[PDB]
């Protein structure tokens, strides 16, 4: 009974496009490439792992 | 009745096949490779005496508490290797340890069903029990700081549960799973968290109402570990069937699976990268597995455990990556 | 004193010795990789291991010297240091080897007939220590030759070092080796494995083949040390029985050929001690595939 | 090189480890138990018993140390966990052994019994670790067989063909029947361990009864075999 | 958390003294102790400091040999063995806490003090501007500190601290490793410099504000303190 109301509460929701969410993952990674320190190994001055 | 549920359980599968345009892979085919990464261990964290289940890194970015059966959560200082804090739990059985964004507390839970919280900034020179939180029918899973004053706990009973600290009382029980939930992950914001339990399942949570907002279902065994792309709008899991999965809240689908014929071992770990290129899981195969998670190809491979990797953690400026084993040491990778 | 031939000794112990190096080379050095793998796990018997094969790479080290010793009719033309550091080296990593195959069998014993005890003896700490302590007991108590007469250089075509023949002090050094560097520790051997054999038969765990294969592994250990090391003492104390009524040097029919032939035979535990204490354990041969993967 | 500050905090370290060392000594000397067992299985009255002569609403665990001979053990149970298992039982993989407790006196649950007990020796985790089974209600099932009332061959079919081993070993002097029924359920459980062994942990059988003192000393016996063997292939014997 | 000491008075010159320091209200043994004196009118100066395990000493050239530190960590209590007292041995000794790890603060707590009164090279030099600062309340001022060396170090960590002495009761501390303010310090304190001039500002003062600031270094041994600056 409280099942049908929860799921029928889940499934009266707005989906965007999936291309669109794709391409809003993309946004966000190539956004802080920099910033990435695993991706683009930083010159061994600025790390305290040196 | 039931014909009712398994008609909108329909619906709402024809929905999502409608929603479903395009996938991930063909709309990245056209992005670079991060390709070969190769990560180095740093510095190597020795102390515990027993094997290694959670970590937890501060905002701080320096300092890191870690959680072993022997009933230890112990303090780092990873430039220097220090031992800031050796906090003697009352159960031995801890599964998960947890730092506070301010850094006054952490908090552990296991099999004793308390998630117990430490005062680490105290008058007196030492780390002290601020009080017990009860009222879990299961063990716990894993817990989360929201501030100095709520915390997120997630129970083998399926309930996962919002406290006060203060006056340590359930303020929002959320309930719906079937199976043990085994993985906890606030959102950036913190007004929503997902959940990952024995029902191959993964609901997202509204901390202030207290409903299952969504449910994703993808999976063929139970949910190992969770945790939020940086965004805010998806998020990544682990099971034991041997693969991991990629979650859009907005698009509420399956968007990538990473996985690979020669892998047969669960996930035990799963943690973002800072801008969500890379996706690093932790394996029972020894190893700990660094993927890109535009093109799901394995990137790369941090292998210095003799044992499973148990817990896995990256800064939030993104300078290092932790995994802790069942070997009893943490190994800090840059 | 009295002059005696090697007619065959220039032959046997120099081709045996080339074979000694040429395989107990990487073997021990084999069994320290396997030996520093296991030190690293937390075990005590590692730090042993290694030191063995410390205690028998230093002595393949010394034994180029001696086959240039050899086959020239026991003519020393090295100079007196590298006879004293060289010849000491060869005549102690044999007693250093027999200490650390003695401590590595009451480690042994400790940990199968009395577990759950002896926790503080069986620790890396412990085995450190007891490691110095056998190092500097041995290295000292061998060390009387360091404060005497270098090398008895002769006549008869022999420059000899650290031998002299006839012949005093080196009798007692003599006794003092066969009764405290073999037989003792040999001893201990043999009762730690008597120990442990009987401790195993009331295993309920181990099926009888394990049984039967750790007691031909036990009494193989036993018998190889016995059968590498025992002419050598037993001809050293027949030799030091004569001179301890009168001078009566008169024994080349058998100074050359025991002395030098059972020392030739005493080197090859030098190669037994890597096949017998990693490469006939599964995991230890795991451990040196792994490493002969990389290359 | 480093501040009068890091240096200070350097000792810290150095102290802490001093601690952690003292730590290490106390952990290694102490050996973990896991209690296993149903409702009907009488374990409860096993730890009550083991606490009294040796040695907080939803708590998920209980604690119990004793002390045989001067060797320190840790025996746990779990209180308020679900029927599900699969999760918690792989923080036991380091135990020196599992005490599982059945109820030899049903004839009923103990089917339920078998699979659990085939649950446990399976797990993927749980190999490499021992299994000290109590058949506990030994009394309960011998006057059960000579009440007559409720049969066993009734439950379990192949009852009827199965003969008494010939290692049998009734002490007190019993009749034949108990001794064959207690010897079929021994024999059962034993099939279940020796099917997938592959030799890497072993299955210990003993008749309990919940009152009788000797349960520690079972469990140090069976401990002292599982380390013996444990230490027998640490030390490159077999 | 408290810090009582006692156990000084009149002393006749070449005699000895036992000074004891009894603490309670904290975790005694993880705490390093510090003890400091000052001249009857005159600064701060740094005695001898003992570190929690014992195994770090450090004494005072000035009292490199008749003093000596000690700790009973079980009974709780840290004593000063002074021998041969001489005439600059004239001073209020303060009993001090410090702990170290990343992020700690240092001399945070101080003691009431004891009198004990006597009758009848390469070190760091720090120099406060002129010690007279008369201000009116509500104002802001600017206290600043002179360093011989450069207190930064590679760490990152400039050590500079900051004590404020009422006219009263011991010192306590205001701003430690030269930025951060101290547990209950108020918001109004800050600390700035750049590695040898340092500077102290009060935004907004009140009338509690008033007593002597006296800085310190613990870049390296000995720890030097300088003459302090009053606000009236």
């Amino acid at each position: 009974r409280k099942l049908v109301e929860q799921l029928k509460m889940e499934a009266n929701i707005d989906r965007i496009k999936v291309s669109k969410a794709a391409a809003d993952l993309m946004a966000y990674c190539e956004a802080h490439a920099k910033e990435d320190p695993l991706l683009t190994p930083v010159p061994a001055s600025e790390n305290p792992f040196r | 009745l039931r014909q009712e549920a398994e008609q909108l359980k329909n619906q709402i599968r024809d929905a999502r096949k409608a929603c479903a345009d395009a996938t991930l892979s063909q709309i990245t085919n056209n992005i670079d490779p991060v390709g070969r990464i190769q990560m180095r261990t740093r510095r190597t964290l020795r102390g515990h005496l027993a094997k290694i289940y959670a970590m937890h890194w501060g905002t701080d970015s320096r300092l890191l508490v870690s959680a072993s059966q022997d009933g230890k959560l112990i303090i780092w200082d990873s430039y220097t290797t220090n031992k800031v804090h050796a906090i003697p739990l009352r159960s031995s059985w801890v599964m998960t340890c947890a730092y506070a964004p301010s850094g006054n507390y952490v908090a552990c839970g296991g099999l004793d069903n308390i998630c117990s919280i430490y005062n680490l900034k105290t008058r007196e020179g030492n780390v002290r029990v601020s009080r017990e939180l009860a009222g879990h029918t299961g063990y716990l899973s894993c817990c989360r700081f929201l501030d100095d004053n709520q915390i997120v706990t997630s129970s083998g009973d399926t309930t996962c549960a919002l406290w006060d600290i203060e006056t340590g009382q359930q303020t929002t029980t959320f309930t719906g799973h079937t199976g043990d939930v085994m993985s906890l992950s606030l959102a950036p914001d913190t007004r929503l968290f997902v959940s990952g339990a024995c029902d191959a399942s993964a609901k997202l949570w509204d901390v202030r109402e207290g409903m299952c907002r969504q449910t994703f279902t993808g999976h063929e065994s139970d949910i190992n570990a969770i945790c939020f792309f940086p965004n805010g709008n998806a998020f990544a899991t682990g099971s034991d069937d041997a693969t991991c999965r990629l979650f859009d809240l907005r698009a509420d689908q399956e968007l990538m699976t990473y996985s690979h014929d020669n892998i047969i071992c669960g996930i035990t770990s799963v943690s973002f990268s800072k801008s969500g290129r890379l996706l690093l899981a932790g394996y029972d195969d020894f190893n700990c597995n660094v993927w890109d998670a535009l093109k799901a190809d394995r990137a790369g491979v941090l292998a210095g455990h003799d044992n499973r990797v148990s817990c896995l953690g990256v800064t939030d400026d993104g300078m290092a990556v932790a995994t802790g084993s069942w070997d009893s040491f943490l190994k800090i990778w840059n | 004193g009295c002059h005696v031939d090697s007619r065959v000794d220039h032959l046997f112990p120099p081709s045996l010795y080339i074979f000694v190096i040429g395989v107990g080379l990487p073997t021990n050095c084999l069994a320290l990789w396997a030996a520093y793998r296991q030190v690293q796990q937390r075990n005590e018997l590692g730090v042993y291991l290694m030191n063995l094969s410390i205690a028998d790479l230093l002595y393949i080290c010394t034994l180029p010297l001696w086959v240039d010793y050899f086959l020239h009719h026991d003519n020393w033309i090295h100079g007196p240091g590298s006879c004293k550091l060289f010849g000491f080296i060869f005549y102690t990593n044999i007693y250093i080897s027999i200490a650390f195959l003695c401590c590595i069998s009451v480690d042994r014993y400790l940990a199968v007939a009395h577990p759950l005890r002896f926790a503080r003896l069986r620790r890396v700490k412990t085995a450190v220590a007891v490691s110095s302590v056998v190092w500097a007991t041995e290295l000292g108590a061998n060390s009387a030759p360091l404060f005497h007469d270098e090398l008895f250089r002769d006549r008869y075509n022999h420059t000899f070092c650290f031998e002299k023949f006839p012949m005093g002090w080196v009798a007692w050094m003599n006794l003092y080796r066969v009764f405290v560097g073999f037989l003792f520790p040999w001893a201990l051997m043999l009762l730690s494995y008597r120990g442990i054999l009987r401790a195993v038969r009331g295993s309920v765990s181990t099926e009888r083949q394990e049984k039967a294969k750790i007691k031909r592994l036990a009494l193989s250990l036993i018998a190889i040390v016995l059968v590498c090391f025992a002419p050598y003492h037993v001809l050293l104390l027949s030799r030091s029985a004569i001179y301890l009524r009168p001078w009566d040097c008169g024994f080349e029919e058998r100074v050359f050929s025991a002395y030098h032939s059972s020392l030739a035979f005493t080197s090859l535990n030098c190669v037994a001690d890597p096949i017998l204490y990693c490469l006939v354990n599964e995991g230890a041969r795991s451990d040196v595939a792994k490493a002969l993967h990389n290359l | 090189t480093l501040s009068a500050e890091d240096k200070a905090a350097v000792e810290r370290s150095k102290m802490i480890e001093k601690q952690l060392q003292k730590d290490k000594q106390v952990y290694r000397a102490t050996h973990r138990l896991l209690l296993l067992g149903a409702d009907n299985s009488g374990k409860s009255t096993i730890v009550k018993q083991m606490r009294i002569y040796h040695v907080v609403k939803t708590s998920g665990i209980f604690e119990t140390k004793f002390q045989v001979d001067k060797v320190n053990f840790h025996m746990f149970d779990v209180g308020a966990q679900r029927d599900e298992r699969r999760k918690w039982i792989q923080c036991f993989n380091d135990v020196t052994a599992i005490i599982f407790v059945v109820d030899s006196s049903d004839y009923n649950r103990l089917q339920e019994a078998l699979n659990d007990f085939k649950s446990i020796w399976n797990n993927r985790w749980l190999r490499t670790i021992s299994v000290i089974l109590f058949l506990n209600k030994q009394d309960l099932l011998a006057e059960k067989v000579l009440a007559g009332k409720s049969k066993i061959e009734d439950y379990f079919p192949e009852f009827a063909r199965y003969t008494t081993p010939e290692d049998a070993t009734p002490e007190p002097g019993e009749d034949p029947r108990v001794t064959r029924a207690k010897y079929f359920i021994r024999d059962e459980f034993l099939r279940i361990s020796t099917a997938s062994g592959d030799g890497r942990h072993y299955c210990y059988p003993h008749f309990t009864c919940s009152v009788d003192t000797e349960n520690a000393r079972r469990i140090f016996n069976d401990c002292r075999d599982i380390i013996q063997r444990m230490h027998l292939r640490q030390y490159e014997l077999l | 958390v408290q810090l009582v000491e006692s156990g000084g008075g009149l002393v006749q010159p070449g005699g000895s003294r036992k000074l004891s320091c009894s603490a309670s209200g904290f975790a005694f043994s993880s705490f390093g102790m510090h003890w400091v004196r000052q001249a009857p009118e005159k600064g701060l100066e740094w005695v001898a400091y003992i570190s929690s395990g014992s195994g770090t000493i450090y004494y005072a050239d000035t009292v490199k040999g008749r003093f000596t530190i000690s700790r009973d960590d079980p009974k709780n209590t840290l004593f000063l063995q002074m021998t041969s007292l001489r005439s600059e041995d004239t001073a209020m000794y303060y009993c001090v806490r410090s702990i170290y790890y990343y992020g700690s603060s240092p001399f945070d707590f101080w003691g009431q003090g004891t009198t004990l009164t006597v009758s009848a090279s390469a070190d760091i030099v720090m120099t406060q501007a002129t010690s007279s600062v008369p201000v009116t309340p509500g104002e802001s001022v600017s206290i600043s500190c002179r360093s011989s060396k450069s207190l930064l170090h590679s760490n990152g960590n400039t050590y500079l601290y900051w004590f404020l002495q009422r006219p009263g009761q011991s010192p306590q501390l205001l701003i430690y490793r030269m930025s951060n303010l101290a547990s209950g310090v108020p918001d109004r304190f800050s600390g700035s410099g750049s590695g040898t001039a340092f500077t102290l500002t009060i935004s907004r003062l009140e009338a509690e504000d008033v007593g002597v600031y006296y800085c310190m270094q613990h870049l390296e041994y000995p720890l030097t303190f300088g003459a302090g600056t009053k606000l009236e």
